[PDB]
C-alpha cells in the first residue's frame, strides 16, 4: 500500500535505459 | 606397489553401462595400487563415477581419484584418470603441464600431461611423480621427445629426480621407426631406463607394437623396481577371452610394473 | 556508488547481476553437488561441494540436488549454497554491502517468503532486501503495469493477471509442464523414429535441437500435411562426431505440446486456453486491458512462431471484436531479471527496500506489508 507507489508505477511506464552488459551465460548444453 | 597404465578404448558411458565389460574393467583395475586410465571420453564424468561406484561399493575408500579436464588439440577430447588406494599411497600435489603459459601446453602435446606426486611408505622411494601421456600417433616422436622437457619441469617445480613417465606413447611400428629412437632425448639420455622393451606387444589387436610404455628416472626409484616385473598384461590370455571380447574391452593391454 | 543486486532464482537457471544493467552478469544451473567419492581435479585441492556450471559438468561423480522445484524453494541449506556461490564466486561481491532484490514464483507460501528474508538478513547480512513476484517483473520490463503474463520456464508455467502492479492471486493458473517435459518429449519422439539418445551428452544434444530447430506451427494440421508431402520442412542437424541427422515434423510437434498437453498424457487445458480462462476469471472492466497486454516471458516462450499462434488462438476464443495483442520481446528469456534490474535501480523505488533496521525491529514477517 506504500507511500510513493503511484510514482513508482508511473516510472515503470516511462521505461528506463539500462547499461550494456556481457552475460556470462553458462546455460548452453554441453554436447560431448 | 603395483602400478599400471591402460588405454581403454573410448572409456565412456556406453562401455561402463555394459555389466560384463564393466566387470572386466573393475577386475583389471583391482590389480593395482595405482592405475592410469587413458582415452576417457566421458563428457560429464558419468563413466568415471560408475567405475568408482563399483570400486568403492564396499569400502568407500578403496580407491581415490585424480582426474583432468577434457584435453585435446582440437574438438576431439580425452581425460587422464589416476585411480589409487589411499591405504597404499598418498597424493601430495598434482598439476597439468603448461610450459609456462595457459595454452602453451598444447604447443608440444595434444593432451597436456597430468603429473602426480605420490608418497609411498612401503617402498625404497618415499616420494615420486608419475607423468601421464597419451600421445598423438602422428606426432609421437616429437611428443615422446618433449617428455624430456616435462621431466625438467617436474625436477624444477618439485626438486625431485624420481619420476615415472607412462601411458600409450604410440612408441613403435609406423609411428616410431627404429631410426627415430636416436632423436628422442627420453631414450638417448642415460637418466632414463625403459622398462617395457621394443619387443613387447602391448596391443590387443593383430599388430605387434610396443605402443604403451613405462620409463623411470632417478636412482632411488629405479632401484625400487622389481626386476622382470614390467610387462604388458594380456587380459585375453588372463581371462580366457575370445578376441572379439578382448577388443570390446580395449585395443590395448595395460602395461604394469612393481615397486618394492 | 552502492549498487543493488538482482537475483532471479529458477527451477533450472539462476540469473544474477546488478540493477541498472540491461542483462544478467551470470546465468548458471540451479544445482548443488557433493562428491560421491574422494579425489581431486588435476591442479586443484579437494572440494566439499560444487555449484552451478561446475556441478552440471561434473555431475557423474556427484550427488546433485535441485533446491527449486516448480519455482518454489524446497531445500534451504542448498539454496543457501547457491546464493553464496552467487555473491562470492559469480558476482564477486560482498553481500553485506548490497541491497538485494529476490524473485519468487506466484502463489509462493508466506512462510517461504519469510525464510527467504530471514536468510538474507541473518546469514548474508545484507543491508536491505526485497522480494518481487516474477511474472510481475517481466510485465514491468515491458514498460507496463496492467496485463497478463505467460511465464514458462523449466519446470512450471503460470498465467498471472496483473492489475495496477498487483498480481491477482484468485485468477492465477498453473500448468505443470515446461521446458523439461518438452525436452523429454522430443527425446521420446526422436527415438520413435529410430534415433538413440541415452548418454548424458546425448540427452544434452536433444535440448540443443529443441532450442535451435523447434518452432510452433501457426496451424498444426496444415503443418503435418506439408511435412507429409515434401521435404520443405526437413532440417539437417550436425552432431559432434560430424554425422548428420534429419528433423522433420518433430520440430513443431515438440512445442505443440504447450497447446495440446495430451501429447504427453496430461489432462490439462493448453496455454492458450489457460490464458483465456484466466482473463475470464477477472473483473469485467479490466478484461480489455488484459487482452491487449498479453506479455510472454521465460525460456519456454522462445519458440519461433509462438506469439502468432497465441494471437490466433486467443482471437478464436475471445469476443469477436476484442483488441488482442501478444507482446513477445526478443530478450524475453531474461525478462524477469530485466524487470528486476529496472525496478531496483529506479529512484522512486529507493524507499521500498526492507532495511536491516526494519527487519531487526519487526522481524521476518515484515516482508508482507513492505513487499505489498
Ligand atoms: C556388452 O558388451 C558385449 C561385448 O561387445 C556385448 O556382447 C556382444 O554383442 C552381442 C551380444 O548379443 C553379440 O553379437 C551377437 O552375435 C551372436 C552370435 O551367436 C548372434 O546370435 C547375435 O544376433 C549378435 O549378432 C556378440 O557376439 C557379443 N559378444 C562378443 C562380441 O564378444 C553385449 O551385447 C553388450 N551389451 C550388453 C551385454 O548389454
Ligand atoms: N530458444 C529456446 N527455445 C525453447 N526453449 C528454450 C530456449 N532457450 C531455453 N529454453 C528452455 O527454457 C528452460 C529454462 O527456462 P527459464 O530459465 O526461463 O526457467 P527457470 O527460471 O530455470 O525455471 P522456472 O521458471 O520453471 O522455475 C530450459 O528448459 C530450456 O531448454
Ligand atoms: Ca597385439
Ligand atoms: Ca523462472
Ligand atoms: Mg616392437
Amino acid at each position: 500500500e506504500q507511500a510513493g507507489r503511484n510514482a513508482l508505477l508511473s516510472d515503470i511506464s516511462k521505461g528506463k535505459k539500462l547499461k550494456k552488459t556481457v552475460t556470462n551465460d553458462r546455460s548452453a548444453p554441453i554436447l560431448d | 606397489l603395483k602400478i599400471a597404465a591402460f588405454n581403454i578404448r573410448t572409456f565412456g558411458e556406453t562401455k561402463m553401462s555394459n555389466a560384463t565389460l564393466a566387470s572386466y574393467i573393475v577386475r583389471i583395475v583391482r590389480r593395482y595400487d595405482i592405475v592410469l586410465i587413458q582415452e576417457v571420453r566421458d563428457s560429464h564424468l558419468v563413466a568415471v563415477g560408475k567405475l568408482l561406484d563399483y570400486l568403492n561399493q564396499d569400502d568407500p575408500n578403496t580407491y581415490h581419484y585424480v582426474v583432468s579436464e577434457p584435453l585435446g588439440r582440437n574438438s576431439y577430447k580425452e581425460r587422464y584418470l589416476f585411480l589409487f588406494r589411499p591405504n597404499k599411497v598418498s597424493v601430495l600435489d598434482t598439476y597439468q603441464y603448461d610450459d609456462g603459459c595457459e595454452s602453451c601446453g598444447n604447443d608440444s602435446f595434444s593432451r597436456e600431461p597430468a603429473v602426480v606426486k605420490f608418497s609411498s611408505h612401503s617402498t625404497k622411494v618415499k616420494e615420486f611423480a608419475i607423468v601421464a601421456l597419451h600421445s598423438a600417433p602422428s606426432d609421437a616422436v616429437a611428443e615422446i621427445n618433449s617428455l624430456y622437457d616435462v621431466y625438467l619441469d617436474v625436477q624444477q617445480k618439485w626438486h625431485l629426480n624420481d619420476v615415472m613417465l607412462m601411458g600409450d606413447f604410440n612408441a613403435d611400428c609406423s609411428y616410431v621407426t627404429s631410426s627415430q629412437w636416436s632423436s628422442i632425448r627420453l631414450r638417448t639420455s642415460s637418466t632414463f631406463q625403459w622398462l617395457i622393451p621394443d619387443s613387447a606387444d602391448t596391443t590387443a589387436t593383430s599388430t605387434n607394437c610396443a605402443y604403451d610404455r613405462i620409463v623411470v628416472a632417478g636412482s632411488l626409484l629405479q632401484s625400487s623396481v622389481v626386476p622382470g616385473s614390467a610387462a604388458p598384461f594380456d587380459f585375453q590370455a588372463a581371462y580366457g577371452l575370445s578376441n572379439e571380447m578382448a577388443l570390446a574391452i580395449s585395443d590395448h593391454y595395460p602395461v604394469e610394473v612393481t615397486l618394492t | 556508488e552502492t549498487t543493488a543486486l538482482v537475483c532471479d532464482n529458477g527451477s533450472g537457471l539462476v540469473k544474477a547481476g546488478f540493477a541498472g544493467d540491461d542483462a544478467p552478469r551470470a546465468v548458471f544451473p540451479s544445482i548443488v553437488g557433493r562428491p560421491r567419492h574422494q579425489g581431486v581435479m588435476v591442479g586443484m585441492g579437494q572440494k566439499d561441494s560444487y555449484v552451478g556450471d561446475e556441478a552440471q559438468s561434473k555431475r557423474g561423480i556427484l550427488t546433485l540436488k535441485y533446491p527449486i522445484e516448480h519455482g518454489i524453494i524446497t531445500n534451504w541449506d542448498d539454496m543457501e549454497k547457491i546464493w553464496h556461490h552467487t555473491f562470492y564466486n559469480e558476482l564477486r561481491v560482498a553481500p553485506e554491502e548490497h541491497p538485494t532484490l529476490l524473485t519468487e514464483a506466484p502463489l509462493n507460501p508466506k512462510a517461504n517468503r519469510e525464510k527467504m528474508t530471514q536468510i538474507m538478513f541473518e546469514t548474508f547480512n545484507v543491508p536491505a532486501m526485497y522480494v518481487a513476484i516474477q511474472a510481475v517483473l517481466s510485465l514491468y520490463a515491458s514498460g507496463r503495469t496492467t496485463g497478463i503474463v505467460l511465464d514458462s520456464g523449466d519446470g512450471v508455467t503460470h498465467n498471472v493477471p496483473i492489475y495496477e502492479g498487483y498480481a491477482l492471486p484468485h485468477a492465477i493458473m498453473r500448468l505443470d509442464l515446461a521446458g523439461r517435459d518438452l525436452t523429454d518429449y522430443l527425446m521420446k519422439i526422436l527415438t520413435e523414429r529410430g534415433y538413440s539418445f541415452v548418454t548424458t551428452a546425448e540427452r544434452e544434444i536433444v535440448r540443443d535441437i529443441k532450442e535451435k530447430l523447434c518452432y510452433v506451427a501457426l496451424d498444426f494440421e496444415n503443418e503435418m500435411a506439408t511435412a507429409a508431402s515434401s521435404s520443405s520442412l526437413e532440417k539437417s542437424y550436425e552432431l559432434p562426431d560430424g554425422q548428420v541427422i534429419t528433423i522433420g515434423n518433430e520440430r513443431f510437434r515438440c512445442p505443440e505440446t504447450l497447446f495440446q498437453p495430451s501429447f504427453i498424457g496430461m489432462e490439462s487445458a493448453g496455454i492458450h486456453e489457460t490464458t483465456y480462462n484466466s482473463i475470464m476469471k477477472c473483473d469485467i472492466d479490466i478484461r480489455k486491458d488484459l487482452y491487449a497486454n498479453n506479455v510472454m516471458s521465460g525460456g519456454t516462450t522462445m519458440y519461433p512462431g509462438i506469439a502468432d499462434r497465441m494471437q490466433k488462438e486467443i482471437t478464436a476464443l475471445a469476443p469477436s471484436t476484442m483488441k488482442i495483442k501478444i507482446i513477445a520481446p526478443p530478450e524475453r528469456k531474461y525478462s524477469v531479471w530485466i524487470g528486476g534490474s529496472i525496478l531496483a535501480s529506479l529512484s522512486t523505488f529507493q524507499q521500498m527496500w526492507i532495511t536491516k533496521q526494519e527487519y531487526d525491529e519487526a522481524g521476518p514477517s515484515i516482508v508482507h506489508r513492505k513487499c505489498f
